[PDB]
């Protein structure tokens, strides 16, 4: 008999494979700590294997053989540079935003803050006020644009249909979601999971794509869950919870040996608590982007209801030319002058009229 | 103030290539 | 006067086109600065105590010298009108 | 067989030898505590001795002679003043700044915050906020003005691709990083690490440049590295965290008896956290300059970034000669009164015409 799934290292050294449900469930098969050394397999992995059915006594699965790890010829996985070793980058390998169904959204994300892989932004917006459908609408524009890169979403404390809905919509890319009517122990335990299994990905050098819902909501959840971390920071905070969400969100990077991990999450922000700002302070100084939307923006039924002014990113040049970095310099003079909604009204009116390679160089002429 | 000329656009030749480059190019492919 | 009046007649179909077209191409100048100029290489206006008509004396004058080459092309609607005309006013 | 590097003394009385991975290594040798005595050495030296394999059963090398420490003999050595009894005074030698790539941020860091050997410095701003590139335009033109100076650089609790970057774009000056990656402790050891060999380096009358990043980033990351250490302070802050910082950071000096030590760092301010801007104030205490960085310069991508008006040195006659210092009254008395944004450009067109000296001249 043979069996496949991921590898869920628990603390006992024992794992588990996961269904399409990805939680516990009991096609599992236990990999002893001597063949996770054998095969140098951390959690996450993708093993396929020859394991018969559990012995008397044995209510898992053992894996006798295994045949195909990482998609791939197992000698890759125990020999490869551990994940720490590889030699980052700054994101070089920037992603065309060209999409037809909402041109004016993605091209006003790519001109403003413009994303590559191995980028480390978030998008930064108060509930309610339009992070989600924004998140579906650039994961479609991804998919489009970018489907060679495995693209992966993750919806952590929401609602089960607003799951629904995006699941339908997703058109079979990998969708997976924790609605906030499940335990939050379950909620970091996907979450991790899926962590280590973008780990391993990119481990073989690969461009992974990771969209996560609710950072903030994320991080509220590792403070219920993590019991007590002692020393309580203002507002309540857990000081080493947020460690594990920031090994989640720092792993997100541009790597120079092939591949790359790309996440973008979605920050709660003017919610009036010091846990959620404090929060977002933070992972502020964790990311190279930012993109603010305002609560009174989206008030005015204005999508996409970007915070223009303070939304930027770093090292520009290294995904734009000095041509597109000066053009980029004027624009935002002239928009720093040009007050928010302003600013949405009248550049709605201004670049709907082209497309975004029609905008992109119509508008070089332009702005 | 007469509508017929109150707005005219006016661009010089070398923008005007660009922008029509822009122009050809957006029929794609 | 100025370069061939009656060239500039002669080439447009009414006076006032003319005037709107040499104005605009004036506030264009104006606001990018004279860099933004097709004409620059050889053949620009020159003061007389020194050459002060390079860069900003009078943009009408330099407006209607541009005007008598073909590097100036104009139309009631060649460009996507409403993007230029809400750039312009913001710098 | 030679065995090389800077001495990490072991908790246990034995020590180590690290190696240019600037971080914990296996290339240790043991420095016995009866070692540590008879030659009287410190820590971080640049050692360079002969050592011995390990046995059997035993797991790393043991040290068999000194030869070379701070490429100086043993000897002269056991006869050496200590750091604490050194004579400080305030900075006496200037560096000048006309870099070509880009001399406006070099002259305006000149004519706001002259920068001499031996300086306490800050630069102030939230975070993304204008420091990183900053330093690495100051460090290059060190690299020019100063080659002389060992200049460093440490990065803590920072993306690792601006590690990466700043490494081939600092032209293989001593660059040291620990990213947020890191656990603290790691953070600690490499901070108090290069402490203690930049304290060595300098006793032996040496001009040390230290480039920290994120002085109070460094705080916040100590907050994370504070596992208590006192009784809570307002913003969440216990009692003597402070100490190992404050330690570190005043140890920036001016001594009489020759070298210098000039730290500069880089202080995240205006966080919306009470724990962070106390830190601001509590180290500005200490400092004898601060850089304020304000936001509606940088939103604007005005560069460099700069709130002139709150920057200021100390003792500008003790390192500016009475010239120079008087120059600087009258100038300061004249660039005192225009406004933040409007400052902001004319300023910037001004020193942009000529160079500062060719701006007098
Ligand atoms: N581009 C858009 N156009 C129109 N309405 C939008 C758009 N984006 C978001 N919305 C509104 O905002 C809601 C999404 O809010 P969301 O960002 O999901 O809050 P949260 O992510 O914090 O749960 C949608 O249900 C819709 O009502
Ligand atoms: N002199 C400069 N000119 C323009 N941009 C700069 C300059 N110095 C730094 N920056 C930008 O500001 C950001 C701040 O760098 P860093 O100190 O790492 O961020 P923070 O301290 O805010 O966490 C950098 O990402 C860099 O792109
Ligand atoms: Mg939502
Ligand atoms: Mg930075």
């Amino acid at each position: 008999r043979l069996v496949k799934g991921y590898l869920e290292i628990s603390q006992d050294g024992y794992g588990f494979l996961t269904e399409n449900l990805h939680n516990l469930e009991s096609r599992v098969a236990i990999v002893s700590a001597g063949l996770i050394k054998q095969y140098a397999l951390r959690a996450g992995d993708y093993v396929v294997g020859q394991a018969r059915p559990p012995r008397e006594n044995e209510r898992y699965a053992t894996l006798l053989k295994v045949e195909a790890v990482n998609n791939l010829d197992p000698e890759a996985a125990k020999n490869r540079p551990r994940f720490d070793e590889l030699t980052p980058q700054f994101p070089d390998r920037q992603i065309r935003l060209e999409t037809t169904p909402d041109e004016l959204s993605t091209r006003v994300i790519d001109l403003l803050a413009p994303i590559g892989r191995g980028q480390r932004g978030l998008i930064v917006a108060p509930p309610k006020a339009g992070k989600t459908t924004l998140l579906k609408k650039i994961a479609n524009a991804v998919l489009k644009n970018e489907p060679d890169i495995k693209v992966i979403v993750l919806l952590i404390d929401e609602r089960p249909e607003e799951v629904t809905d995006f699941r339908e919509s997703v058109q079979g890319a990998e969708v997976i979601a924790s609605t906030f009517d499940e335990p939050p122990q379950n909620h970091i335990r996907v979450a991790e999971f899926v962590h280590e299994r973008a780990k391993r990905i990119v481990e073989e050098g690969g461009h992974v794509m990771i969209l996560l819902d609710s950072i903030t909501r994320l991080a509220r959840a590792n403070n219920l869950v993590t019991p007590p971390t002692g020393r309580t920071l203002s507002g309540g905070l857990d000081s080493a919870a947020l460690y594990f969400p920031k090994r989640f969100l720092g792993a997100a990077r541009n790597i120079r040996g092939g591949g790359s991990l790309t996440i973008l999450a979605t920050a709660l922000v003017e919610t009036g608590s010091r846990m959620d700002d404090v929060i977002f302070e933070e992972f502020k100084g964790t990311g190279n982007m930012e993109l603010h939307l305002s609560r009174r923006l989206e008030e005015r039924r204005i999508f996409p209801a970007i915070d223009i002014l303070k939304s930027g990113t770093r090292r520009e040049e290294l995904l734009l030319g000095e041509e597109v970095t000066h053009k980029m310099w004027l624009l935002r003079k002239v928009l720093a002058d040009m007050d928010p909604a302003e600013a949405m009204e009248m550049l709605l009116a201004r670049l709907a009229r082209t497309k975004n390679n029609k905008e992109f160089l119509a508008s070089l002429a332009a702005r | 103030g007469s509508d017929f000329v109150r707005f005219t656009q006016v661009v010089d030749q070398k923008t005007l290539k660009a922008i029509e480059e822009a122009r050809k190019e957006a029929v794609e492919a | 006067a100025e370069p061939g009046i009656d060239k500039l007649f002669g080439m447009v179909d009414s006076k006032y086109r003319l005037t709107v077209v040499v104005a605009k191409r004036a506030q264009q100048l104006l606001r990018h600065g004279f860099k933004n100029t097709v004409l620059e290489p050889e053949e620009r206006p020159k003061m007389q105590t020194l050459e002060g008509l390079f860069d900003d004396p009078n943009a009408v004058t330099w407006a209607m010298k541009e005007l008598l080459t073909g590097r100036l092309v104009f139309g009631e609607n060649l460009v996507p009108e409403d993007r230029l005309q809400k750039e312009m006013e913001r710098l």
